[PDB]
């Protein structure tokens, strides 16, 4: 019943690192609209002195996933994330902007 | 990107 | 800088007609992740006493649209709607949800 | 869907 604070939708790359990289906890992410890939979703991530990015990918069905699991809605691959490492490198959760 |  | 107040998620098209037909102004909108058809977005529109939804659709290339024009973005779809009318039927222009 |  509210918009999600998460979806900034198409802010570039280097203004999504410089608004993470301030923010306090490891997690703090938003979702934007890629540039360099139109039409195509990113995940940006707060983790220590850095951002990492990932990619949204879809599959045939449409389905949205980073890595195996599928999901039916950004919506729904973020909450998973909330509680699920959205990396397979490190142990990375996601959590609000504050 | 960290997954590709 | 900050996240757009018309991305809701993944909502239920009852409950977008449900808070939009509260809306007192025509063009009152929000884009949701579709259930009917995960992966697919929908704008739903407050028009008079209704709510008309359009399927956002993706070409070859990635792009969304809704009829004839394509975007890099659903933010430039959405801003492009908010001076040009987001129906070939009626003139209805896209305002942010009060 | 109205564009559909």
């Amino acid at each position: 019943m509210k918009p999600h604070p998460w979806f900034f939708g198409k802010i570039p790359r280097a203004k999504a690192e410089e608004m993470l990289s301030k923010q306090r906890h490891d997690g703090a992410f938003l979702i934007r609209e890629s540039e360099s890939a139109p039409g195509d979703f990113s995940l940006s991530v707060k983790f220590g002195n850095d951002v990492q990015h990932f990619k949204v990918l879809r599959d045939g069905a449409g389905k949205y996933f980073l890595w195996v699991v599928k999901f039916n809605s950004l919506n729904e691959l973020v909450d998973y994330h909330r509680s699920t490492s959205v990396s397979r490198n490190q142990q990375i959760f996601l959590r609000d902007i504050e | 990107y960290v997954n590709v």
